[PDB]
C-alpha cells in the first residue's frame, strides 16, 4: 500500500521486517541486554550476539526481550543485530569431555583442541521421580578412614563437605578423585566403573591449573573432566557450571554408568545469582538472598540420584562444597543445603590449626544412608570404632584427672586417643578398602593403646607395606569376599603378632 | 488525562479554532487505516533503529504526498520529538470519540427474540422523545434473561434505564419480603 | 476459551483473550508445547489481559503459543480410588501403574467450613513418645506442630508418628510433600508397601490393585517450580475434605515442609508485580495461610487430625511465617539444635512446646501436677546456666544442685530410640507408655532415682531398663 | 507521567506551529515545588552548582541537571516560589 | 452511599456477628434498629470526667496491684501461650454475679470479645466456655478470623468500639477486650502493599499511630451530663523474645494508661496468672 | 566518535551520539573547559544514550557540551620510563617534573591470563628477611596481606622488600595509592628519594633524569572522586602487567588498601543506581574483587 514510501526513503526497510528470528539491541548493563524483535523465541534459549557472544533469552517481555549475556558487557553494543540459534541452552556431553577442562558452555581452555558433541543435552532439565529412582546400596570409595568408617559415602547419594577456608575441602575432593584409578583400571567394564566431574566456581585460576596438574600427574584424568568458572569469569557463567556438570553426569546415569560431582563452590553460585537478581532488581531477602535460590540449589541438587533396574541400573552421586564463616551452621545457606542433603561432612580451623589432618569432626559428621553404604568387613570394624570414638568424645572433658580415674576410664581414652592418631593421612596419598580394613582392625584390636602416639604413623606405613608384600592373598580375599570371615581374621592376626614381632617401637 | 487524551484534546481544540475539524478528522482516519492495512508502517513507527531524522523525512513525504494538513504534521513532529509516535492509534481514537458524541449517540439494547418493524419504530420514538437528542444510532442484541421487555442502555453511562421483567420482578419480591 | 501468550516471566504468564476472560483461580492448558502445561489463573491487569502461574517450567513457550480454558479450577479425582496412590498437583499420578479411575472429581480450591460447622471435642493421642505423651499431649481431631531448623529430626519424628499412629488408626490418612527429598518419598512409598499401608497387587495384563491401603499420597518436590509447590496442600486438603464430608471418616493428614508454602510466594509474589514485606514476604503471609488452616478443622461430619512440620530459617522463630503459623496450631513441639548437639533424641524443647489439651480437666491432676513441676525445674535448671558457665557448679548451694542433678536427669531421660532409626543408631525402638512415663517423672522428681547415675537415662524408655543399665555399668 | 515539554498549553503551541523557542538559554519557568526543592523547564546552558535567581529575589542552586527539566535546591522557603515563576541565571 | 455502618442495640447480647454485624451463629437474623458509623470522632475533653469506679477482674493479683477502673484503657501485653485470653475470660467470668444481683443497668457490666486473626476452632471454645457458665447473656463477640479477609480484621475492632459507644452514651457501662491486636496491624499492611501505598518501618505504614489513637481515644468515662456510661478498653499483645523495644508495642504502651506484662519464666516457676508486678503498671 | 551531554548527575554523566555508540569502559574526553575531563563508559540505555562514570570533578559542566570518543579504554603508559614516577588513574604525571616519554600504552582493563598461560610449579619468593622466610613464606604470582598501620616499621619493610627484590631478582615493583592521604603520598615519595629508591637527578636546561630507579607510583587521591579509586589498582595492575608479560620480570606490587577499592565500587555502584547487597555494599563484589585479584 506504502511499502514503496519505506523502501524508498531508508534504503534497507525490506530486511528489518523478519524480527521472528532477527532482533536488534536497545540497552545494555549489568550483565543484562534488552533486544527489540525475536518474536518466536523460546525462554531459556541461546541466543547469539554480533560478536560471537553468546547469551539466555531469560525474560520475554510484550515489546522486548530480556537476556543475560554469558560474558562480559563489551562485546555487545546498542544497534548490534542478534540472532537465533533454535535450541535451549545446551552443552556437549558423552566420552570426549574426559580429561579436558571447560567452561559453562563445553568450550575448552587448556588449548589442546576441540570436544566432540553429542546431542547436546539440556542444561535446565528435570530431575527423575519415584519409581526409577531407587534406593543406595554400595558404596563410594573415598580412600579417606575416617570418611570410609564412619560417615560412609553411597552410590546415590548427596553429601555435603562444610567447613571454613583451608580446612581440606579440595583435599577431600581429590583424594576421592585418585582413590578411583585403581578400581577404573583394574575393572575394564563401565558399569562398575566411577568417573567423575569436578565443578569450580569463583576459584583461583592457579589453584585449579595445580589440580590438574596433580591429577595428569598421579593419572586421574582419564576419568575426571573439569569445568572452570572462576573469579574472573562473569557471574551466569558461574551460575552455570554446575548445571552444566551436572547434565554431563546424567549422560553416565542414563547410560548406567556411575559418576560423582564434586562443586567445589556452591555459596559463590548463590551469591551470581544474588547478583543477576539485584542487578535484575528484583526484591532482596534474608541477607539479601532472594527467595528462588532454595529452588536454584535443589534444580540441581535432586538429580543426583540411583536409577533403578530399568533405567539401566546407572549412578550419580554429588558432593557439594560449603565455605562457612567461623564455623556458623545456623546461617540460610548452609541450612537451606543440610535441609537438601542426606549427610554432612564437617572440618575445623581448630583441628586444622592443631594438625589434625584431615581435619574431619565426627559428632557433627553424619550421614543418612550410613552402614548401608559399607561393606560387610568395614562395617564390622568402623561399628566398634565409632562406638568407642563417642566414648572418647563422652569421657574426654576429664582427660586431665586420668590419674584420679579408674582403669576403665584410661583404657577408654587410650583407645580413643589411638584412633584418634590412626584416622590421620598425607595430602594426595589414599588407601584401599582392604587395608583400611587391616589398619581399623590393628587399631580396635589393642594393638595400638600401648603403642606411642607419635609411632603410629610409621607403625602404619610399615604394616602396609608388609600386607603389600606378603599377605597380598589376604588383600585380594578381603576385596573379594567383601567380609571378614574367621580364617581371613586368623591370618590378619598371625601377621599383625608377626609385625609387632619383627619390628620395634617405642612402646 | 493520559497523554492520548492530552494531545487529542489539544489537536479537537487547534483543529476546531483555525485549520478546520473534518480535515484533520480525515487525516487521522487515514493515518490509522494505513496503520492497520500496511502493517509495516507500524512497524516503522515502533523500531527504534529507526533514526529521528528519517522518521521525520518519511512523514514529511507522507505529508506532500497525500491529502495532509499542517497541524497534523505538527502532531507527528511533536510525538517524535517526545518519543510517542506509538500513541498514534490511541490519539486517532481519542479524537474519533468526541466527534460523534459531539453530533449524535450510539446505544446498545436488547430483546429476546426478533421484534417486529412496529414496536421497533415504537422503541426508536419514545428512546427519542425521551433523549431530546436528535441524532441516534442504535444497536439491537438478544439476552434472554429479561424475559422479552425492552432493556437497554443509552450510551452516556449515567443511564442504563432497566425497563425488564425479571429485574423488576426480583427487586419487587426483595422489598415485599420487608418486615410487615 | 482460546488465548494466546503475550509475555513469559519465570514461573509466571501473561494471555490475552478475545472475546471472553476466564475468572480468577482457573486453569489453562497450553497447546503448542511437550508436555501438560498448566496455568491457574491469580489476576486480571485490563486489556482482556490475565495473569497466570505455571505449574511446570516455562522453557520451550512462545510469544503467541495458544492456550485454552478449562472454564473450572484445577480437579483432582476423590474417591476410596486415590488410597494407595500417589499424585501430583493437577491429580496426574506418577506412580506409573496405571490410571485414576475415579468417578468423581473435587477442585484444589474450596471454601472452609462455617462456624456453626466445627466441633471442639478435647480427645488425646497415644503416640508412644514421652516428651509428647506428658508435656505436649496430641489432639485428636486437631492441629499438632513440629517446628525446626535443618537437621533436628522432623522428618524422623513424623515417620515414627506414622508408624505409631497410622498403622494403629484404621481410618484414613493422607501425606503430603512440599519440597522434601525425593528419597524419603520414595522410602515412605516402600515402607508403606513394607507394612502394609499401601497394598498393591500386580494383576495380569499389567494392571494393580491398591484395594486394602489406608494412605494417600500427594508429592511436589524440590524439584518443582513455586506454582507446583504452593497448590499441592490444597490437593490433599482436596482428598481429605472428600472423606471426612461424604464417607463421614476420620482421617489423618501429615503434612512436610508447610514453609515452602511460603517460600513459593515469595519467590512468585515479586513477579507478580507486588511490593515486599519486612524479609521479602508477601502482605497476603496470613490470609493465604488461613484460607489453608480453616479448612483443616473437625466438624460434625468428621474429623481431620493434622501434623504439619515447620521449617524456622536460620533458626529464627521470631520470623513472620512461623509467628503466623504459631496461632493456628492446637499442639506444638519445638525443636532445637542446642538440644540435638548434646546427643538427645528427640531434641525437643518441653519449655517452648505447648499445647491446649494439657489442662487438669483433660489430663488428670497427678498428670497436669507432673507436668508443671517438670517445667518448673527445667526452668531453675535454666537460670542457673550463666552462672554455671562462669563460675562453676561448686558456687551454688546444695538445693540448687539437687535441681541441677535432676534437671540433668530428667534431660536424659526424655530420650527414646525410635524404630526408624534403627539404621543409624543400631538400638531398638522403645514405645512407652504414658502411666509407665509418668510414674518414672513423679519418681525423678521425689529423688528416688538420684542415686543412680546420668548416663543410666540416656535411651531406655522406662526405669527398669535404667535400672538394668545402671547395674551393668556399675561393674 | 508526563514531561513539563508536553504539557496543554505548550503542546497548544506545537500544533499550532509555535516556534516561539526564541526564549533564551538564560531563563526558565518553574514546574514543581516542595520541601526547598524546584524544578524548572529549560535553562539549556546552566553549569552545575550555577546559582540562579527568582521572580521575588530569592536564589538557589541548580544541580540536578537532567535531559527534559532542571533541579534547583532554593536558600529559603518555598512560599515565595509558584506556577511557572521565571527563573534567570547569574 | 452509605459510608460503612453496624447496627447497635441488646440485640447483640449473646450473638455472635462477624465484623459488619452478619450474624454466624446459625440462630436468627439481628434484631437492631439502630445503626452507628464505623470510624468515627472520639469525644473532647469536656464531656469526660475523672475514673472512680473500679472494675472487678475477677483475679487477685490484678485487683490489688494493678487495679482496673471503668474508662480506663490497660494493656496485656505478652508472649504466646502465657494467658492472656484466659485473664480475659476471667474478667468475664467475674460480671456474671454482680449482673445476677442487679437489674439497674447503670450498675451491669455489659462485654465485647473482638477476636482478630483467631481460628473458628478457638472462638468456639471460648462460646463453649462461656455457655457453660452462661456468661453469654451479658457479652456479644466479633470474630474476623484468618480465613475473614484483611479488610474484616480491619474494621472488627471499630465494628465494637461501635457496639459499644451504644452502651457509652446510653448511661450504662461496657468493656471491650481487643485480641491480636498486632493482627489489626498486619491487616492494615497487607491494604496498603496492595494499593501500592508505600511502607514505613517493619514494613509498616505510618498511619499505624492514627490507626490506633482513634480506636483507643474511644473509651472515655463520661460526665453525669452525658448519663454517667463507661467505656473501659484491656487491649492485648503478643511480643517476640519478650521485645517491647518493637514499634507496635511501644505506640500501644504508650497511649495506655497502664501496662499488665506477662512472662513464660513466671508462667513455668509457677506463677499463674504469671504477671510481673515491677514492669505492670496502673 | 562525538557526543554531547544531556545530563549531570554528581560524577554520573549521560551522553548522546548520533551514530557509532562507543563499547563499555571506552573513554570519553569533554571539550570546552580546564582541568581535562575523562569519563568511563558503564551502561548503554537506549535513545544513542550512554551513561558514564567520572574521573574527576563535574563542577562547571554543560548539556549540549561537546564530548569526543578515543576509542579504546583509560590506556596508561608503560615501560622503563615509568619507573621512579608517579602518574594519576588517566596516566598523567602528578609530580611536577614533566611528561612521560614512553614508547608504549597498556589498558588497564585487560583480561586476565587463561588456563593455559600459567604456571603449575609454585615457588617461594627470596625476599631477605628472616622471619618471613621462615615463617610467613612468600610466593610468586601470590597475594599478601599486610595487617598494619603506623608506628611499626612498614614503609621501611617496604623499601626493604623493593631494594632486596631488584637486587636479587632484578625485578621492578609498582606502588599503588588507593586513596590515600596527600601529605602521607608527599612523604612516601620524599623517602624513596632519601632511601635511593627513586633516583631524581636534576639536568642541566632544567628537566629531571629518573634514572635507574625500583618502584613505580600510581596515586589516586582523596580528593579524587570514585571510579578513580576504583580504576587505580587497575592501573598499577596493567603497569605491572606489561614488566610481567613483555620484559620477562618478577615484579612486584603493594597496594595501600584494598578496603577502599570496596568503598568506590560501593559508592559507583550506588550512584549508577544498583540494589545494595547484605552490608550496603555492591553486587559486584567478589566479580570485580576477581577480576582485578586473578591477574
Ligand atoms: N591432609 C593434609 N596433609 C597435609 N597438608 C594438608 C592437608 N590438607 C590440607 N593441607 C594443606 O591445607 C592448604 C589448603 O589446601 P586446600 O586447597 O585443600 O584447602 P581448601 O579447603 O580448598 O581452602 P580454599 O578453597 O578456601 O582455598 C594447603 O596448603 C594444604 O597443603
Ligand atoms: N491460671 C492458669 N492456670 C492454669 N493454666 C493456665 C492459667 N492461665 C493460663 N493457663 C494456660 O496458658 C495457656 C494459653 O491460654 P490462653 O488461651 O490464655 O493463650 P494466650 O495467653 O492468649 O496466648 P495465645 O493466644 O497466643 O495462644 C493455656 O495452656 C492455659 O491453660
Ligand atoms: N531418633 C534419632 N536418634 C538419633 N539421631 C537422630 C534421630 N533422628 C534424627 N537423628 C538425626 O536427625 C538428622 C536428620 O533429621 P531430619 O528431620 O530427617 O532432617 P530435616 O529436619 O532437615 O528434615 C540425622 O542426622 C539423623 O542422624
Amino acid at each position: 500500500e506504502m511499502s514503496r514510501l519505506l523502501e524508498e526513503r531508508i534504503a534497507g526497510w525490506k530486511t528489518q521486517t523478519s524480527t521472528e528470528e532477527v532482533g536488534r539491541v536497545v540497552s545494555v548493563g549489568d550483565g543484562i541486554a534488552r533486544l527489540f524483535g525475536l518474536e518466536g523465541v523460546q525462554a531459556g534459549e541461546l541466543v547469539e550476539f554480533q560478536n560471537g557472544m553468546t547469551g539466555m533469552a531469560l525474560n520475554l517481555e510484550t515489546d522486548n526481550v530480556g537476556v543475560v549475556i554469558f560474558g562480559d558487557d563489551r562485546s555487545v553494543l546498542e544497534g548490534d543485530s542478534v540472532k537465533r540459534t533454535g535450541r535451549i541452552v545446551d552443552v556437549p556431553i558423552g566420552p570426549g569431555l574426559l580429561g579436558r577442562v571447560v567452561d559453562a558452555l563445553g568450550n575448552p581452555i587448556d588449548g589442546k583442541g576441540p570436544i566432540p558433541a553429542k546431542e547436546r543435552r539440556r542444561v535446565e532439565l528435570k530431575a527423575p521421580g519415584i519409581i526409577p529412582r531407587k534406593s543406595v546400596h554400595e558404596p563410594m570409595m573415598t580412600g579417606l578412614k575416617c570418611v570410609d568408617a564412619l560417615v560412609p559415602v553411597g552410590r546415590g547419594q548427596r553429601e555435603l563437605i562444610i567447613g571454613d577456608r583451608q580446612t581440606g575441602k579440595t583435599a577431600v575432593a581429590v583424594d576421592a578423585i585418585i582413590n578411583q584409578k585403581e578400581i577404573n583400571d583394574s575393572t575394564d567394564d563401565e558399569s562398575k566403573k566411577l568417573y567423575c566431574i569436578y565443578v569450580a566456581v569463583g576459584q583461583k585460576r592457579s589453584t585449579v591449573a595445580q589440580i590438574v596438574k596433580a591429577l595428569e600427574q598421579r593419572d586421574a584424568m582419564k576419568y575426571t573432566t573439569v569445568v572452570a568458572a572462576t573469579a574472573s569469569e562473569a557471574a551466569p557463567l558461574q551460575f552455570l557450571a554446575p548445571y552444566s556438570g551436572c547434565a554431563m553426569g546424567e549422560w553416565f546415569r542414563d547410560s548406567g554408568r556411575h559418576c560423582v560431582i564434586i562443586y567445589d563452590d556452591l555459596s559463590k553460585q548463590a551469591t551470581a545469582y544474588r547478583q543477576m537478581s539485584l542487578l535484575l532488581r528484583r526484591p532482596p531477602g534474608r541477607e539479601a538472598y532472594p527467595g528462588d535460590v532454595f529452588y536454584l540449589h535443589s534444580r540441581l541438587l535432586e538429580r543426583a540420584a540411583k536409577m533403578g533396574d530399568k533405567s539401566g541400573g546407572g549412578s550419580l552421586t554429588a558432593l557439594p562444597v560449603i565455605e562457612t564463616q567461623a564455623g556458623d551452621v545456623s546461617a540460610y545457606i548452609p541450612t537451606n543445603v543440610i535441609s537438601i542433603t542426606d549427610g554432612q561432612i564437617f572440618l575445623e580451623t581448630e583441628l586444622f590449626y592443631k594438625g589434625i589432618r584431615p581435619a574431619i569432626n565426627v559428632g557433627l559428621s553424619v550421614s543418612r544412608v550410613g552402614s548401608a553404604a559399607q561393606v560387610k568387613a568395614m562395617k564390622q570394624v568402623a561399628g566398634t570404632m565409632k562406638l568407642e570414638l563417642a566414648q572418647y568424645r563422652e569421657v574426654a572433658a576429664f582427660a586431665q584427672f586420668g590419674s584420679d580415674l579408674d582403669a576403665s576410664t584410661r583404657q577408654l581414652l587410650t583407645r580413643g586417643t589411638a584412633l584418634t592418631e590412626l584416622l590421620k593421612q598425607r595430602q594426595y596419598s589414599p588407601m584401599k578398602n582392604s587395608v583400611q580394613v587391616c589398619v581399623l582392625y590393628c587399631g580396635v584390636k589393642g594393638y595400638l593403646d600401648p603403642l606411642d602416639p607419635k609411632e603410629i604413623s610409621r607403625f602404619e606405613s610399615l604394616f602396609i607395606d608388609y600386607i603389600n608384600a606378603n599377605h597380598q592373598d589376604i588383600l585380594k580375599t578381603i576385596e573379594t569376599e567383601k567380609e571378614l570371615s574367621e580364617k581371613t581374621e586368623a591370618k590378619l592376626r598371625a601377621a599383625v603378632d608377626e609385625f609387632v614381632a619383627m619390628n620395634e617401637f617405642k612402646k | 488525562q493520559t497523554l492520548e487524551g492530552r494531545y487529542a484534546s489539544a489537536l479537537f481544540r487547534v483543529a476546531k479554532k483555525k485549520n478546520q475539524l473534518e480535515k484533520v478528522y480525515g487525516d487521522l482516519e487515514s493515518v490509522r487505516n494505513a496503520l492497520k492495512d500496511s502493517s509495516e508502517f507500524r512497524l516503522f513507527v515502533d523500531s527504534p533503529a529507526v533514526s529521528v531524522q528519517q522518521k521525520l523525512d518519511v512523514l514529511r513525504q507522507l505529508v506532500n504526498r497525500y491529502k495532509f494538513d499542517p497541524l497534523t504534521g505538527n502532531l507527528l513532529t511533536t510525538l517524535v520529538e517526545n518519543k510517542r509516535l506509538p500513541m498514534l492509534a490511541r490519539v486517532a481514537d481519542a479524537f474519533d470519540a468526541m466527534y460523534r458524541k459531539e453530533k449524535g449517540e450510539v446505544k446498545c439494547l436488547v430483546t429476546s427474540a426478533k421484534p417486529l418493524s412496529a414496536q421497533q419504530q415504537k422503541e426508536i420514538v419514545a428512546a427519542l422523545q425521551n433523549r431530546a437528542g436528535t441524532q441516534a444510532r442504535l444497536i439491537i442484541d438478544y439476552a434472554v434473561s429479561p424475559q422479552i421487555m425492552g432493556g437497554l442502555v443509552v450510551r452516556l453511562g449515567e443511564q442504563v434505564l432497566d425497563f425488564s421483567v425479571a429485574t423488576r420482578l426480583d427487586r419487587l419480591q426483595s422489598q415485599l419480603l420487608a418486615p410487615l | 476459551n482460546h488465548g494466546r501468550i503475550t509475555q513469559v516471566i519465570g514461573a509466571v504468564v501473561d494471555v490475552h483473550f478475545d472475546e471472553q476472560l476466564p475468572p480468577i483461580l482457573n486453569s489453562l492448558e497450553v497447546q503448542g508445547h511437550t508436555n501438560r502445561l498448566v496455568l491457574e489463573v491469580a489476576q486480571h491487569l485490563g486489556e482482556n489481559t490475565v495473569r497466570t502461574i505455571a505449574m511446570d517450567a516455562t522453557e520451550g513457550l512462545v510469544r503467541g503459543q495458544k492456550v485454552v480454558d478449562t472454564g473450572a479450577p484445577i480437579q483432582v479425582p476423590v474417591g476410596v480410588e486415590t488410597l494407595g496412590r500417589i499424585m501430583n498437583v493437577i491429580g496426574e499420578p506418577v506412580d506409573e501403574c496405571g490410571p485414576v479411575p475415579a468417578k468423581k472429581t473435587y477442585s484444589i480450591h474450596r471454601a472452609a467450613p462455617l462456624f456453626a460447622d466445627q466441633s471442639t471435642e478435647p480427645g488425646l493421642l497415644q503416640t508412644g513418645i514421652k516428651v509428647v505423651d506428658l508435656l505436649a499431649p496430641y489432639a485428636k481431631g486437631g492441629k499438632i506442630g513440629l517446628f525446626g531448623g535443618a537437621g533436628v529430626g522432623k522428618t524422623v519424628l513424623i515417620m515414627e508418628l506414622i508408624n505409631n499412629v497410622a498403622n494403629k488408626h484404621g481410618g484414613f490418612s493422607v501425606f503430603a510433600g512440599v519440597g522434601e527429598r525425593t528419597r524419603e518419598g520414595n522410602d515412605l512409598y516402600h515402607e508403606m508397601m513394607t507394612t502394609g499401608v499401601i497394598k498393591r497387587k500386580k494383576l495380569e495384563d499389567g494392571k494393580f490393585d491398591f484395594t486394602g491401603s489406608k494412605a494417600a499420597l500427594v508429592y511436589g518436590q524440590m524439584n518443582e517450580p513455586p506454582g507446583a509447590r504452593a497448590r499441592v496442600a490444597l490437593t490433599a486438603l482436596s482428598v481429605a475434605e472428600y472423606f471426612r464430608d461424604e464417607q463421614g471418616q476420620d482421617v489423618l493428614l501429615f503434612i512436610d515442609n508447610i514453609y515452602r508454602f511460603t517460600q513459593a510466594g515469595s519467590e512468585v509474589s515479586a513477579l507478580l508485580g507486588r511490593i515486599p514485606s519486612a524479609v521479602g514476604y508477601q502482605p497476603t503471609l496470613a490470609t493465604d495461610l488461613g484460607q489453608l488452616q480453616e479448612r483443616i478443622t473437625t466438624t460434625k461430619k468428621g474429623s481431620i487430625t493434622s501434623v504439619q512440620a515447620v521449617y524456622v530459617p536460620a533458626d529464627d522463630l521470631t520470623d513472620p511465617a512461623p509467628a503466623t503459623t504459631f496461632a493456628h496450631l492446637d499442639a506444638t513441639t519445638v525443636l532445637s539444635r542446642q538440644i540435638a548437639e548434646l546427643g538427645i533424641y528427640p531434641a525437643v524443647d518441653p519449655l517452648d512446646s505447648t499445647s491446649r489439651m494439657l489442662a487438669p480437666e483433660i489430663v488428670g491432676q497427678e498428670h497436669y501436677d507432673t507436668a508443671r513441676a517438670t517445667q518448673k525445674l527445667l526452668q531453675d535448671y535454666k537460670s542457673l546456666q550463666d552462672i554455671i558457665a562462669i563460675l562453676g557448679m561448686d558456687e551454688l548451694s546444695e538445693e540448687d544442685k539437687l535441681v541441677v542433678s535432676r534437671a540433668r536427669k530428667i534431660q536424659r531421660f526424655l530420650s527414646q530410640p525410635f524404630t526408624v532409626a534403627e539404621v543409624f543408631t543400631g538400638k531398638p525402638g522403645r514405645f512407652v507408655e504414658l502411666p509407665e512415663t509418668i510414674k518414672s517423672a513423679q519418681t525423678i522428681l521425689r529423688g528416688e532415682c538420684d542415686d543412680l547415675p546420668e548416663m543410666a537415662f540416656y535411651m531406655c524408655g522406662g526405669l527398669e531398663e535404667v535400672r538394668s543399665k545402671a547395674v551393668k555399668m556399675a561393674q | 507521567k508526563i514531561s513539563p515539554s508536553e504539557m496543554s498549553r505548550l503542546l497548544e503551541e506545537r500544533i499550532a506551529g509555535w516556534k516561539t523557542q526564541t526564549s533564551t538559554e538564560e531563563v526558565g519557568r518553574v514546574v514543581s515545588v516542595g520541601d526547598g526543592i524546584a524544578r524548572l523547564f529549560g535553562l539549556e546552558g546552566v553549569q552545575a552548582g550555577e546559582l540562579v535567581e527568582f521572580q521575588n529575589g530569592m536564589t538557589g542552586m541548580a544541580l540536578n541537571l537532567e535531559t527534559d527539566n532542571v533541579g534547583v535546591v532554593i536558600f529559603g522557603d518555598d512560599r515565595s516560589v509558584l506556577e511557572g515563576d521565571s527563573v534567570k541565571r547569574t
